[PDB]
């Protein structure tokens, strides 16, 4: 079968560079060439025991797409089967007799692990586990990354907001680390800043990073500015107000941007990136949540389908 | 065996675990449950030294250890003996070593890890970082000073 | 047609032995082999009014494991086509002119018989109501004792916990006295007994039955132990301490089983099963949930589909 | 219960609890905190005896007990022997008599009990009945058999 | 010093008859006789972690007839002293560094108790702790039938209604207990019977006491009925229906009632005693509600001065 | 008149050093002579329009020792005075026709100030706004330290735990900075820092202030031990997992200290100081709680008092 045939998807620190280059060059497939019924007669638990409009239509919509068919759950405000009194790994167990594979987001760090352990022969895939891996994010980044670039080596990448406790740029950051010659910018109040662990991973790897003020210092060498969501209710407000203006980009930082430059923000923004900024030939969060999809698409095809008719 | 200036007590078959440092050997017996067993067990705790001043010893009646399971008690007693004792005569003597993997007995310190109120054992892979011991939770993916997850 | 062919699947006293039969037997047959399409056309309505996580992914689950759609909605905390202002009569007016079938769990007993009265020709079946009958549930158990024991006839059953408020226990109880030559054992508190109706019943068809303080007194003998989730809520703190130890199993206590004795737990289990009989060939609850998928998907194909081309 | 083999010296001074039934050592040695001393001591476990077949025994020098302490054991090992002393003789012998109070070992088994969140000692009236003993919490006042409240 | 001078007032278990009767002729002195500045310049601390109306309510206006000033809170949804994990332990500690007594009401078992080592020389009054006690409820259930009967001895006293978790009937009957000649009789559904260790509590002292099914095989001997509210929350609605009526008063049961006879019940009463008894010179219900203020006068005016000149 | 006579009480900034001096010789003299009817006849408003129970009671204690009645509320999840739109401005013109007094805690920072400019000739006392002030928080701090150590100049004080939010310690800081030769160490996480602009503030008056990792560098010449809680509702539990040691104190990490030490935190305190710190001489948190009546009186009678006849 296909490397990933019947794999759980937990971490992105269990995955690869040929495993995320497969997983990449699947979606593209699909992307091009739709495939509606592969997964015809699978049933895939859609289980959000936190609950994440916008990642659960996402995935959702993926499994439709392949032709699968969906039960799950939302908003666990309590949910019996889930946290109240009966264990998660009552639930998986139970959960795993129902259907073909589960993807699930828990507000637990290694809930996905857990799940794993008590599913049987039921893939599970992570949807998110607290704080700690959003692997299917990652590859729609990574996607992205690929898409707009042309690969995913030797690349300027800049990564702004809170890089202290963004999950998604931690891993983002892992993952681009598997591939070679790539240079990383880290804008970030110092109180957000890149964790030191992560640093010690690049200089381990012999890789390139440096730390940045402002935006505009880097604009014109970076291929891949990629912006997160600082969290308001970490900072002190009158904290927020004084540090805001460096990790904010309005369509006038852009002057400077080379012309193959893509804008990420795993979204929502709303206090980071001006609406002017949609415009520009640059905006591309849009078009990456929509990768979402066939990245989400590849995985299930990858992990339910024994090879890949691709 | 330990020997004073009067009664002295030597085993058959089974294992002693010697050397252990000064108030861990109630632990070892704790942690690893040693004496949830019908086998004999002679204990000498605070036991009189010279190697270092004091020191704690275990024996364990027809009872063997895998090296592994010798490993584990690296984190706890890392200049300890092992004895493998049969028909009254040390046959085997080892030293624990850094494993790869402790399980069971740590708790991971992030208060948010689903490992604390599931039906799971512990598991952490061992990291020696030339000053200390990196614990990686196989669950939630985070890695502390040993120091740390031993503290709770 | 066959026998349950549009009928409303309400309670466990409306149902004959031979009705039992036929769907657990539908249901093997569908385990062996599967039907993706059977009801491939069909819209089946999934009504919790009253949440019901695991009960409702089960059934949703056996929906789409027949090919059929999904229309629904769960935790009632209003929903005004429910329980807000209009009556159930009216919402099941409304919701009979859009499906096929209707599975409802309510909070007040009687509701799946109201509905059959405003339902038309739309089958309603009952996903439980209130105290009174969760016929499915029988169902999966009623299977799940089949298909371990090869029979329903002459078994010694055990029945473990809250017996008095259980409605799961007090049908079990009804369907296997359906059956002949069954002895049962009821092992509870006193202020939680098996009630005296079921006792009478059991009196009046000249069935077997004895109370024990404790699970060993009958474990040798015993092919079924069911057990069941004691409410804590419904006991004083102090009271269900004093009284836990005897209803409660360890592996300790699975020394005396029979080889072929099966551990039964409609669930969540977690206050009554120690996890350290998981491992045991006598746990079978994960298996038991499992066959909630056969037992749903037979009654679905049976009340859904003229003949059973089986 | 001697012993024609190597089994256990008797040093000067100090304790020695003897007749200990099997599994109820190593309780004892954690439940009452016996190991936090830097005293010598010397533990037996799943010994041979002429009247139980198995039992534990325990040593711990320069250090004695009060009747108080003695009959904190009754609960544990009812038919134990402390035996005490000095100038390596047993100058004393006491059987576990039954407190009519225990304090800080026990759990109250109500959920409910303040006790459980709370900076406190747990603390409970003894009364001995037919076929067995009651133990009333001194917090939240429920009494319950002691087969409940020592059940793990 | 009067012997209840600067006593923590937690159980009825650590009163005796002589505690008993000091506070009820001290409660009776001060109904007779009011002493509105007795305690000036004291503050009390009303400490409900646990809200109750009623209690409060009473408890704070006996504070107020004494002259005492008062601080407080309810429930802690609206509270910050123990909210996030402060201990009780803590929030005595403090308190008592403030006020003169603390009265508290909360939901565990020995709350009271724990806070009386933390209070150092302030006494503390439980004003109810979960299933345990509720010392002043009983103190003033006392003074009614001291009151209204002349004497607390040789008494017929039938308790009514859910025995077996009404912590106010247990702690009556433990009251009642420590006087001679007085008789019990407990009229229950077997459910909710008054439980074995009151009864043992009774052989062990020699006081008699009975069961009946109905309020009719007692009546023309009662000196007080005292009613007590059904917890139909732990019942089953249609249990709850089916026994309601063996444990409901309408006033032509008090056909053949003593002159001396009175209706007790700690409210709120609903369905248990219907309006019609109000008007009977039966019904002290209401009277008895009025004495909580005499007898929770009495305990602080006892607890907080030496020497009381009545 | 005394300088504080009908004067507002809103930031510590505003209070110089002779203020201070004033309000701790005012709470010397009434902990030594209470003076019950100061403020008889005078009505209170206790306005907690955040809920703050600790405080509240404190407060309101310290108007009835007074003598002073008091009205008030607490959370404005129960209050209609500036509910759906009316502004705190119209709310303090309201309330200000009513009282003598208004003490307020809110969550925005400014409340205090604002109130100020609408509320007349009735003195504002600030019980905090948001993460601004809380000055008789500070003013309690300093009257401890005052008692315990005989003055406020020259001393060795150590803050350990969360200095980036703690608006308390900030307020201490600024305080303590208005006397001279205190020497300030400072114990915290790098990501829980003394930020900036207080160091700075103490660098323009040449005040010495110094860094450490651990209260041992500091413990054998530290006269006030200062510990906070940790916000940790503000860092990742792994993070806050990984430090915690390092800002917590045990008895036996005071083996060295001076006679005279003494160890502070405003509470709750509860992963900070270890229960066997509650005995030794040093632990003063409770007495430095129990004086916030002492402070909270002085400052109720200085501003509502021309002359104190002390
Ligand atoms: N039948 C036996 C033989 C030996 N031992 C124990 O084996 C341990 C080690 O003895 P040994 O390795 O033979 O000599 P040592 O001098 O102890 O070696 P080292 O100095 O490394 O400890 C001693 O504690 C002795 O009590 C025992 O309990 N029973
Ligand atoms: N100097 C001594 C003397 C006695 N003991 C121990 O204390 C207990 C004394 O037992 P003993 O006086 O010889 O009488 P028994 O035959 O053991 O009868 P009993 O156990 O009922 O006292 C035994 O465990 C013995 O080993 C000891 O360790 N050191
Ligand atoms: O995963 C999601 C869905 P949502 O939980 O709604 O933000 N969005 C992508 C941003 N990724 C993050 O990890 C930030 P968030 O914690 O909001 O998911
Ligand atoms: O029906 C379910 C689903 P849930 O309501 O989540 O327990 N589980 C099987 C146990 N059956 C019972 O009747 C007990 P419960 O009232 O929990 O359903
Ligand atoms: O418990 C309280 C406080 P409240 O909730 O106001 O009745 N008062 C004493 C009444 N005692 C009873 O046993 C009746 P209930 O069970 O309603 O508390
Ligand atoms: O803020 C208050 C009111 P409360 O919420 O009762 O502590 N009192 C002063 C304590 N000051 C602090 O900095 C500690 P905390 O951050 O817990 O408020
Ligand atoms: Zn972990
Ligand atoms: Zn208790």
């Amino acid at each position: 079968a296909n490397p990933l045939y019947q794999k759980h998807i937990i971490s992105i620190n269990d995955l690869s560079r040929d495993d995320l280059n497969l997983v990449l060059a699947t979606a593209a497939k699909l992307k091009a060439n739709p495939q509606p019924e592969l997964l015809k007669h699978k049933v895939i638990a859609s289980c959000f025991f936190e609950a994440s409009t916008r990642t659960r239509l996402s995935f959702e919509t993926s499994m439709h797409r392949l032709g699968a068919s969906v039960v799950g759950f939302s908003d666990s405000a309590n949910t019996s089967l889930g946290k109240k009194g009966e264990t998660l790994a009552d639930t998986i167990s139970v959960i795993s007799t129902y259907v073909d594979a589960i993807v699930m987001r828990h507000p637990q760090e290694g809930a996905a692990r857990l799940a794993t352990e008590f599913s049987g022969n039921v893939p599970v895939l992570n949807a998110g586990d607290g704080s700690n891996q959003h692997p299917t994010q990652t590859l729609l980044d990574l996607f992205t990354i690929q898409e707009t670039q042309g690969r995913l080596d030797n690349l300027h990448v800049a990564m702004v907001g809170d890089l202290k406790y963004g999950r998604t740029v931690h891993s983002l950051t892992q993952a681009l680390a598997k591939f070679d010659g790539n240079r990383f910018y880290f804008i970030a109040p110092d109180a957000l800043a890149m964790p030191q662990y992560i640093l010690d991973m690049l200089d381990e790897k012999g890789i390139a990073w440096s730390l940045h003020s402002s935006i505009e210092e880097v604009m014109a060498e970076v291929d891949i500015l990629y912006m997160t969501r600082v969290q308001k209710e970490r900072l002190d407000p009158s904290e927020y107000a004084n540090v805001k203006a460096q990790f904010v980009l309005r369509a006038s930082d852009l002057h400077n941007a080379k012309a193959n430059m893509k804008v990420l923000h795993p979204l929502p923004r709303v206090d980071e990136i001006a609406t002017d900024v949609d415009k520009t030939p640059h905006a591309w969060y849009f078009q990456q949540a929509g990768n979402g999809i066939f990245a989400r698409q590849a995985l299930l095809a990858l992990v339910l389908n024994r090879d890949l008719v691709l | 065996t330990h020997d004073n200036k009067l009664q002295v007590e030597a085993i058959k078959r089974g294992t002693v675990i010697d050397h252990i440092p000064a108030q861990i050997g109630f632990k070892l017996l704790s942690l690893f449950k040693l004496t949830e067993t019908d086998q004999r067990i002679t204990i000498g705790l605070n036991l009189p030294s010279g190697e270092m001043g004091r020191k704690d010893l275990i024996k364990i009646e027809n009872t063997f250890l895998s090296e592994d399971q010798v490993d584990q008690l690296a984190l706890y007693a890392p200049q300890a003996t092992v004895n493998r004792i049969d028909n009254y005569e040390v046959v085997g003597k080892s030293r624990p070593s850094l494993p790869e993997r402790i399980d069971n007995v740590l708790v991971c310190p992030n208060s948010n890890c689903i490992s604390h109120a599931e039906p799971v054992s512990s598991s952490f892979a061992v990291r020696k970082r030339a000053n200390d011991i990196a614990l990686k939770c196989k669950y939630c993916e985070k890695e502390f000073s040993h120091n740390v997850v031993l503290a709770n």
